[PDB]
DNA sequence: CCGTCCCCCGCGTTTTAACCGCCAAGGGGATTACCCCCCAGTCCCCAGGCACGTGCCAGATATATACATCCCGTACGCACGCACATCATTCGAT
DNA sequence: ACCGAATGACATGCATGCATACAGGATGTATATACCTGACACGTGCCTGGAGACTAGGGAGTAACCCCCTTGGCGGTTAAAACGCGGGGGACAGC
C-alpha cells in the first residue's frame, strides 16, 4: 500500500523528530503539512538547476557536484562533497 | 473649544502623504557632519566628496525604512499596535545581522 | 513600459523614478531580479496594513 | 529516493541518479528545514506561546525575504 | 488576571515496509583519436557617438477656489432597569 | 378558608443607557488658475573604434570503446510506522 506521493513518504514522526533537533517542544497538528509544501518548494529550485547543468553538459546521469554548484547559488554552501 | 483630532487619526495622514511622496526626511546639516565624526576615527582629516555624502544618507534611510516595515508585522504578530526595541532585536535576530 | 505607462496614467509625460519604482514593484516577475536593489529616491508603495485601520 | 526520481520526472525523464548525489538533498535539505524551525520558536515565544503554528513559519519565511 | 477546554502528549498495540543481503544487465559515463573550422590577431577606416551649445518649450512652478471628509454634537429611538402602584399572596381575625 | 391588613408578585411608570443616524462644521484635499525656465531636446562637431578583410592554429566536435555502477529484482526480520486513547495544560478569550 505504497502507491501515492511520495510527498507522504515523509512520515509525521520524522517532522517530529527534526523540530526536536531544532528545538521545538510543542508541535500543533497543521505544522505537518506545510512543512511538506515547504519542503515541496525547496526541492523545485534546487533541481531545476541540478537539472540544467546535467543537460548542458549532455549528461543523462545527475552527479554530485551538480548539487554542491545550485546549492552554491541559494548562497547555501555545501562543505564535504567536492570543490 | 477648539477641534481636536482623535489619537492616531492624525497619524495615518503622515502615512499616506510620506508613503506618496519620495523626498528625503533627515536634516541634511547634521546627517554629513555625523558621518564626517564617525569616518574620523579611521582616517584623520579625510575630505568627503560633495555628492558621496547623500548616497549614504539615501541608504541608510533606505535600509532603516526596511527595519521599522519588518519590525511592525511582528508587533501585530504580538497582537499589538506599538513597537517596542523587542521586536527589532527579533526581526535583526532572524535576518541574522545582531546574532 | 511600465514605467511610462505609469507615469501617463498619472498625468505626467516625463519619467521620473517614483514612476520607475512603481512598475518594479508592482510586477512580482521583475521584483524578483531586484528584490536586492533599491533605487534612489525611490519611495516605498503605498501599502497600510489592514490591523492598522480604523476601530470602525 | 522515491521522491526525487518523482519530482525529477516532471523536469524531464530518464535521469539516472549517481549514489553520492542522493544523500546531499537530505542534508541540504535537512539543515535547511532545522535552520527554517529554531527561528520558528524564536517567532512563537515572542508570541507568549510555547507551541509553533503554521501562521508563524508563514511569517518567519517572510521576514527572510523568501516568502515573496 | 482568570478561565476555559481541547488537542497534543505519552503510552500500548501491531503492520509493514524499510532494510538487509544477494544476484544481474547494461546503459552510459568515462576515456582516446581526428580534425576542421572558428575565433583571435592585424590593418585600415569612417561614421556613431560623444562633447558642447543652445534655447525653447512645455514641463514644471507657483497662485485661488471647490470639494471631500471626520468628528462631535445632536437628537432620537429604544429597550432597558429601577421604581412604582397594583395585583395577588399571606398572617391574623373570623 | 374567607375576610382584612399586610406584603410579595405582577404590571407598568419612570428614568436611563445605549445605540444610531444626522447635520454641522471644520479641515484637509482636490480642483483650477496663471506664469516660469531650469532643463530636455536637439544640433554640430569630431574622432576613434567598430567593422572588413586577411591569415593561423588549436579547441570543440565528432566516433569509438569500455565496464561499473545503476538499475533491477528478491526474499527475511523487525524496527519503525500506524493506531487508540486519557488526559491535562496550553491557547485563548475577557476585564
Amino acid at each position: 500500500k505504497v502507491l501515492r506521493d511520495n510527498i507522504q513518504g515523509i512520515t509525521k514522526p520524522a517532522i517530529r523528530r527534526l523540530a526536536r533537533r531544532g528545538g521545538v517542544k510543542r508541535i500543533s497538528g497543521l505544522i505537518y503539512e506545510e512543512t511538506r509544501g515547504v519542503l515541496k518548494v525547496f526541492l523545485e529550485n534546487v533541481i531545476r538547476d541540478a537539472v540544467t547543468y546535467t543537460e548542458h553538459a549532455k549528461r543523462k546521469t545527475v552527479t554530485a557536484m551538480d548539487v554542491v554548484y545550485a546549492l552554491k547559488r541559494q548562497g547555501r554552501t555545501l562543505y564535504g562533497f567536492g570543490g | 473649544k477648539p477641534h481636536r483630532y482623535r489619537p492616531g487619526t492624525v497619524a495615518l495622514r503622515e502615512i499616506r502623504r510620506y508613503q506618496k511622496s519620495t523626498e528625503l526626511l533627515i536634516r541634511k546639516l547634521p546627517f554629513q557632519r555625523l558621518v564626517r565624526e564617525i569616518a574620523q576615527d579611521f582616517k584623520t582629516d579625510l575630505r568627503f566628496q560633495s555628492s558621496a555624502v547623500m548616497a549614504l544618507q539615501e541608504a541608510s534611510e533606505a535600509y532603516l525604512v526596511a527595519l521599522f516595515e519588518d519590525t511592525n508585522l511582528c508587533a501585530i504578530h504580538a497582537k499589538r499596535v506599538t513597537i517596542m526595541p523587542k521586536d527589532i532585536q527579533l526581526a535583526r535576530r532572524i535576518r541574522g545581522e545582531r546574532a | 513600459e511600465l514605467a511610462g505607462n505609469a507615469a501617463r496614467d498619472n498625468k505626467k509625460t516625463r519619467i521620473i523614478p517614483r514612476h520607475l519604482q512603481l512598475a518594479v514593484r508592482n510586477d512580482e516577475e521583475l521584483n524578483k531580479l531586484l528584490g536586492r536593489v533599491t533605487i534612489a529616491q525611490g519611495g516605498v508603495l503605498p501599502n497600510i496594513q489592514s490591523v492598522l485601520l480604523p476601530k470602525c
